């Protein structure tokens, strides 16, 4: 039951990022009927500064996904568009991050693109959401200023601190990139609760 | 280090005179003197049933 | 039982005592040993053993 | 072309460093010897009048770890606790000077 | 130790729980230090008083094992199966005369004076008064059915260091026992007093025995020919079950 | 498959007690509350069941609470479970952080043996060296400066 | 860079000035009265902060020197006796 | 015990021989085919003093006298020669060299300390 | 016999030299009851 | 009165409930790895004293003796089987706890507390404070918390106070309320994502607030204090500057005077000292303290609460090494009570 899953948990996700939806919405059934029919389905978002995330859901069963050549001419088509472009989310199934092809295609688009970032995610990162998941602590980026400010205080360089991954759920939800900083509220069994604060390191894909 | 035939092993502590020892009504003193606690942990029952007989076989001489 | 001395036989090698009582060496303040003293910050102590009494020496480095 | 080895490269020798000491107003350290620092100071001190002798404790004791002690709780102790902030890049080494004169002794006599 | 005939490191009973150690032929390394700056750093860091609180369970490590667990049972035990638990001023006197500390003053006791074992317990703890109230590990409700608890017993009070009632036993005067006597001892005036409390009310346990008496023997052990009866029909409803 | 999701083999029933705050305002023990204990691990997999709550999904599986929830619930999680190893004669709280601290600062859970210690500390060779293999640590460490 | 401690910390350093020529303290002065927290409680007589009996401290002070005085002067005595005797045995 | 019938023909290592056994009053089949090791001790399960706590006895100092577990412990000393280079005898302190700091050379005779004299820490 | 070998394992150079040691100044013997001693105290 | 056996295992001094059933009623099951005794014997026979398929129970390791009146033969045996994994395990709980305690310290051993309170490994922080309190393991004291299980009727029947209609109170008892509620969703939370960790009312503090009080109260001669409009809101005064200046503790002296800015995961880490001041620093729990001993009360306190602070340069990573894996050799000891 992914795909049902998906279906809300994607907008929900648009939602969190604080991000206005471009295209109506579909009902599910057409929602499933383009993504057997197409092989994936495309929702467009704007952000704040008006750059536009294109999120990109592909079929377990898909030619996409196997065969190289079509995520390479999708990936090309797609990022040669008159729009301003900031993101494309890749969302496939976790078979798929295994495969060295779609990974290689993933890299060489990144290296022909380097101001668009480029991201493959697995169905179960969007089957709920995140952020109110009980075991997940308070994740909330934090600025340039602010984290100097805390390091000129702490005599501490970035490298010093903790450092999370910019795959890492709660840090794509919110929508960090590498050398951001996140400041993290967990509950704690000694004092109750703790803050600290992360270096986001770049993905593992 | 001393041993009974139950699998209690024991270090001497202390070594007191004959005027020192506790003794019976009778006379009796103990050689050694061991602590009742050794017992309940490690289950030695035979060796609480061997002074048991053991006591009786002095008198009877047997 | 044993207690040897402030000073007695050494290992050719590394000028450390020799091994335990046969030898008429030393006793030996293993790995864990090092780890309680430095749990406890016992630090002059393991300066005291480790350095004084078993093989500290001077080394000169450019 | 990253070419051979220069002279330029290759430095053993660490650069020397220049003490940084915060301003006392500045310091984020706590006020209160631990109980590392007050044990280290009445070592040093112990050992100092085991070399020496010469102290100004107008009490009278055997034992250099008793005058050491006396010297620690009387505020009448020689010695200051330099605690090492952190080593810079460019050479400088921040650290912090701290009078056990005025700190809270953790020990107990 | 003068005597030239001992050989062994002779160590309190109550100071095992540090090492984890017993006397069954255990051996244990010691040396001296002889350099002042280690001599300083012994007395100060590594001291014996620094870890009666345990820094791995945030608890106490030290208390009364195996003689004066049972042994102060019996002093602060309220009714001896020879009447009430009462001793003379010279009985009472002979439980002081070897914990060390100074001793109370027994001016205000005739010879023909009694004092129960709370009262001697008071005198001990009045140096460092606390205040605790729990269950002793005596009562338990899986005995009760079976026993008649005293109700003088059950229920363990000190306050300001006088034991108003209950008996002393694991759960006050344990080893490891947290919130125990020795903890609150501790925490309210210092882990070198605890200490020096666990000696002395080690004394007056051991010293209550030295003329009360304690033994386990083969009787204790051995069901009556009516209980062993019941034991049997019990097992053999368990093999009618199966 | 048939009639159930992949990953678990056995499925019990069991009684558990949660707190609850009343309309009053009071906080009461509930005591008649059933759940689902498996068998095997997949949160994903009870993730997509409509019959579960999928945000109060307690895994025993640190690498499989890491991939799906992140770095900081699997910190949680080798608090809890090496808690559970502990009993309840265990250390004090601020010892299982230490582990889980340690394991999970470099934002994916590192072990306690030498492939866990070469990626916290690759530079520290002398401490490397003692621990498992001076040996390969030292050839290592010769050819790359 | 203090000024001036308060009415009860007064009174407490007072405590202290008088008792420093009779236990090992030394007063300072200071901002926050951390130094002096610790020289009572190691004098075991933390008292002073609320309730004004210090006069019976300071009394138990100059006993306890006293004591400490009389049992010095003791073992000086006793270990020269000592010394003399080893020395005329010796010979 | 008796660790064997021919103790005094043998020059045995770590040895020791105790004099006195008994039957237990208790005995068992065992005892058909093995000698007994060990006395019949008077025992007394009480509490005296907190000596005997943690594992630990209370031995009587006149038990002991008596010989009670009291036996004769044998170390043995097996030195060879070089052949032809070394040799027995006692050294003299004008000729040989290094001779052991603290050592007591007068206890030999012909090389060899006399059987029955009683040789302590520091003799050779 | 070679250089390496003294390295790796238990009674190699690391862990019987570096990182345990044998010291002078030092006793052993079978410890003992004593309820006359202190907790602080060694007979 | 007079069971010498009973009496050490009833007071806790040596034994337990069930060496009395063996020794006097029965040893019962022998249970090897939660399960009964597997045939071994030649499919299907546990022993060759038992025939095949035999339906029994005396066949799979049910023992109906005690020890007092001795076993039998095949008893013996199934009880040898137990025992001898006593000796298996205890073997075991030496060899294997060296090979996890020493990988453990050999990671851990680099964790060092620096002057910031903070653990770090030579430049990189592990924890940006020790513990997330900043405290020593010795210097921890069980405390209860009031607040936590009462009501909302009855938390303001405790600690609310109507002597004074003031809107400062007001703030008091929202600032009580408030508290208690983010104890609450924190702790309700930790529940979520555990198997059986309940919520307790009971945390472990380093200063036990609610005993200092006590301890003043009855050194102090003075009774019943009549009452005082302007002590009881200088009182409530001191209080909330106390708890305002409170994380100043891990600091110095030096900040506290000149007010500069505390970080945020220093406020953080004085959240529970300063919930449990305020509950036994309430205006209702002070009624009876003078002004000046307010002032010792709230001097004991940080003195109490510095003295609980971690040393510098203290090596907690071998602490905490030698406390996880101490408890392993009683879970490798019950090895043969675990699937």
């Amino acid at each position: 039951m992914a795909m049902q899953k998906l279906f809300t948990y994607i907008y929900e996700f648009i939602e969190y990022r604080k991000m206005v939806l471009l295209e109506e919405k579909v009902p599910y059934d057409k929602f499933v009927q383009m993504v057997l029919n197409t092989g994936f389905f495309r929702i467009n978002a704007e952000t704040l500064n008006h750059g536009i995330v294109s999120v990109f859901i592909f079929g377990a069963n898909g030619k996409y996904v196997h065969h190289g050549g079509d995520m390479r001419t999708l990936l090309t088509n797609t990022l040669n568009e008159k729009k301003h472009y900031e993101e494309l989310i890749l969302i496939v199934d976790k078979p798929v991050l295994s495969k060295k092809n779609i990974l290689d295609i993933i890299v060489e688009q990144r290296a022909a693109n380097p101001t668009i970032v480029i991201n493959i995610y697995p169905y179960h990162l969007f089957c709920i959401n995140i952020p109110k998941v009980s075991a997940i602590p308070k994740h909330k980026l934090i600025t340039q200023e602010e984290a100097q400010e805390f390091l000129g205080r702490e005599y501490l360089q970035p490298q010093d601190l903790m450092q999370i991954s910019a795959s890492d759920p709660p840090v794509v939800w919110l929508g960090g990139r590498p050398g951001d900083f996140v400041q993290i509220e967990r509950p704690s069994e000694t004092a109750m609760h703790a803050v600290v604060i992360r270096f986001i390191t770049k993905s593992k894909i | 280090k001393m041993s009974s035939r139950s699998g209690n092993k024991g270090i001497a502590a202390l070594a007191l005179p004959t005027s020192d020892m506790p003794f019976t009504e009778d006379g009796l003193q103990p050689d050694l003197i061991v602590n009742p606690h050794s017992h309940p942990s490690r289950m030695t029952n035979g060796q609480m049933i061997e002074t048991t007989v053991g006591l009786a076989n002095a008198l009877q001489g047997v | 039982r044993y207690a040897v001395a402030s000073y007695g036989p050494t290992d050719a090698l590394t000028g450390q005592p020799l091994d335990g009582k046969r030898s008429h060496g030393g006793l030996r303040l293993g790995e864990m040993e090092h780890w309680v003293l430095t749990a406890q910050g016992a630090m002059q102590t393991i300066i005291e053993k480790s350095h004084d009494d078993s093989d500290g020496c001077i080394s000169y480095i450019c | 072309i990253v070419e051979s080895p220069s002279i330029c490269e290759g430095f053993v020798q660490a650069s020397s460093q220049t003490l940084v000491i915060i301003p006392d107003n500045e310091r984020i350290t706590s006020n209160v010897l631990t109980t590392f620092e007050a044990t280290r100071l009445v070592a040093v001190r112990a050992q100092q009048l085991a070399i020496n002798g010469s102290t100004m404790l107008k009490k009278k004791y055997s034992s250099p770890i008793d005058i050491a002690k006396q010297e620690l709780f009387n505020r009448k102790i020689p010695l200051l606790v330099m605690r090492c902030i952190k080593v810079t890049p460019e050479g400088q080494k921040i650290v912090e000077i701290w009078n056990p004169r005025e700190m809270g002794i953790p020990l107990l006599d | 130790l003068e005597n030239p005939k001992i050989s062994t490191f002779q160590m309190n009973v109550s100071a095992c729980a540090w090492y984890n150690a017993d006397f069954d032929g255990d051996q244990m390394n010691l040396w001296v230090p002889w350099s002042v700056m280690s001599r300083v750093e012994a007395e100060l860091l590594c001291s014996v008083r620094n870890w009666f609180i345990s820094t791995k369970s945030s608890g106490p490590v030290n208390g009364q094992v195996q003689d004066s667990t049972v042994g102060s049972f019996l002093l602060t035990r309220t009714n001896t199966p020879m009447g009430k638990n009462v001793m003379n001023k010279l009985h009472a006197m002979g439980l002081f005369q070897t914990t060390q500390t100074d001793p109370p003053c027994f001016a205000n006791y005739s010879p023909t004076d009694l004092l129960d074992g709370k009262s001697v317990v008071s005198m001990l703890l009045r140096q460092t008064p606390i205040n605790y109230q729990r269950a002793p590990t005596w009562y338990s409700e899986v005995y009760a059915p079976y026993m008649h608890y005293n109700k003088q017993d059950i229920s363990t009070q000190i306050r300001n260091g006088e034991l108003i009632e209950g008996v002393l036993d694991k759960k006050a005067v344990g080893a490891g026992s947290s919130g125990g006597i020795y903890h609150l001892i501790s925490r309210r005036y210092g882990p070198q007093q605890a200490l020096k409390m666990i000696f002395a009310t080690q004394q007056l346990a051991l010293n209550y025995v030295r003329n009360a008496g304690f033994t386990v023997s083969t009787a204790d052990m051995l069901l009556t020919p009516e209980a062993h009866q019941e034991v049997q029909e019990i097992i053999n409803e368990l093999l009618l079950e199966s | 498959t048939i009639r159930g999701i992949p990953g678990i083999k056995n499925a019990n029933v069991v009684k558990l007690m949660r707190h609850r705050v009343d309309a009053q305002g009071k906080l009461v023990r509930l005591d008649n509350i059933y759940a689902i204990k498996t068998n095997g691990t997949n949160i994903f997999g009870a993730m997509l069941d409509d019959n579960i709550d999928p945000y109060t999904i307690v895994s025993s599986s640190i690498g499989d609470t890491m991939e799906l929830y992140g770095i900081e619930a699997a910190r949680q999680k080798i608090i809890s479970e090496i808690r559970t190893v502990m009993g309840d004669k265990g250390p004090n709280h601020r010892h299982l952080l230490m582990y889980a601290d340690l394991m999970t600062r470099t934002g994916q859970v590192t072990s306690l043996e030498k492939a866990g210690l070469n990626a916290r500390e690759p530079s520290n060779v002398l401490l490397r060296m003692a621990l498992s293999s001076p040996v390969q640590v030292l050839t290592d460490a010769a050819v790359d400066s | 860079e203090e000024i001036e401690p308060e009415e009860n910390i007064k009174r407490v350093i007072f405590f202290l000035k008088e008792l420093s020529t009779m236990y090992s303290v030394s007063p300072v002065f200071t901002s926050g009265y951390m130094p002096l927290l610790y020289d009572l409680y190691r004098a075991g007589y933390l008292e002073v902060l609320w309730n004004p009996v210090e006069q019976k401290f300071l009394q138990h002070a100059e006993q306890r020197e006293k004591e400490q005085m009389i049992l010095q002067q003791v073992d000086m005595k006793l270990t020269e006796v000592i010394t003399q005797a080893r020395q005329y045995f010796k010979i | 015990g008796w660790y064997c019938f021919s103790w005094p023909y043998r020059v045995d290592m770590n040895r020791f021989f105790q004099f006195y056994n008994e039957m237990p009053l208790v005995k068992t089949i065992a005892h058909n085919y093995v000698i007994p090791n060990g006395l019949n001790t008077i025992v007394a399960y009480m509490i005296y003093g907190g000596y005997n706590q943690e594992d630990s006895v209370i031995v009587s100092q006149s038990f002991i006298d008596r010989g009670g577990f009291a036996g004769t412990f044998y170390r043995e000393e097996k030195v060879e020669l070089e052949s032809d280079i070394e040799s027995f005898g006692k050294p003299d302190p004008l000729i040989t060299k290094n001779l052991k700091p603290g050592a007591n050379y007068e206890k030999l005779v012909d090389g060899f300390v006399p059987v029955g004299t009683v040789v302590k820490k520091g003799d050779i | 016999p070679s250089i390496m070998r003294r390295l790796p394992r238990k009674e190699g150079r690391i862990r019987k030299s570096l990182l345990g040691s044998q010291v002078w100044s030092i006793s052993r013997s079978t410890i003992c009851g004593n309820s006359d001693l202190h907790l602080d105290e060694v007979g | 009165e007079t069971n010498g056996l009973f009496q050490m295992v009833a007071t806790g001094a040596k034994g337990s409930n069930p060496n009395m059933i063996h020794i006097m009623a029965g040893i019962g099951q022998i249970e090897i790895n939660t399960q009964r005794i597997q045939p071994q014997f030649s499919f299907g026979r546990t022993l060759v004293y038992y025939p095949r398929f035999a339906l029994e129970a005396q066949a799979y390791g049910f023992i109906c003796n005690s020890y007092i009146a001795g076993l039998t033969s095949p008893e013996f045996i199934f009880g040898e089987m137990n025992g001898r994994f006593d000796l298996i395990n205890k073997a075991l709980s030496t060899s294997s706890t060296g090979y996890a305690n020493r990988k453990a310290i050999f990671g851990l051993q680099s964790c060092i507390v620096d002057y910031y309170r903070r653990v770090s490994i030579d430049t990189r922080l592990v924890q940006q404070l020790y513990g997330e309190d900043g405290l020593d393991a010795r210097q921890l004291e069980t405390v209860r918390f009031e607040t936590i299980m009462l009501s909302d009727q009855e938390l303001e029947d405790k600690f609310k106070y109507t002597g004074i209609q003031s809107p400062l109170f007001e703030e008091e008892f929202s600032r009580l309320k408030k508290d208690r509620d983010k104890y609450r969703q924190i702790f309700l939370n930790v529940e979520n994502f555990n198997f059986s960790q309940l919520l307790t009312d009971v945390r472990q503090v380093p200063v036990n607030v609610a005993s200092i009080v006590k301890n003043i109260l009855l050194s102090s001669t003075s009774g019943v204090l009549p009452f005082d409009e302007k002590s009881i809101l200088q009182k409530y005064a001191m209080v909330k500057t106390f708890c305002k200046n409170l994380p100043y503790v891990f600091i110095n002296n030096i900040q506290e005077r000149l007010q500069t800015p505390i970080p945020v995961y220093l406020k953080r880490a004085a959240s529970l000292m300063r919930m449990l001041i305020r509950i036994e620093l309430a205006t209702v729990k002070t009624l009876n303290i003078t002004c000046e001993q307010m002032s010792a009360i709230l001097d004991l306190i940080r003195l109490q609460y510095t003295q609980s602070l971690i040393n510098y340069g203290e090596a907690v990573g071998i602490l905490a090494a030698q406390s996880v894996s101490e408890p392993l050799t009683q879970y490798m000891l019950d090895s043969h009570h675990r699937s």
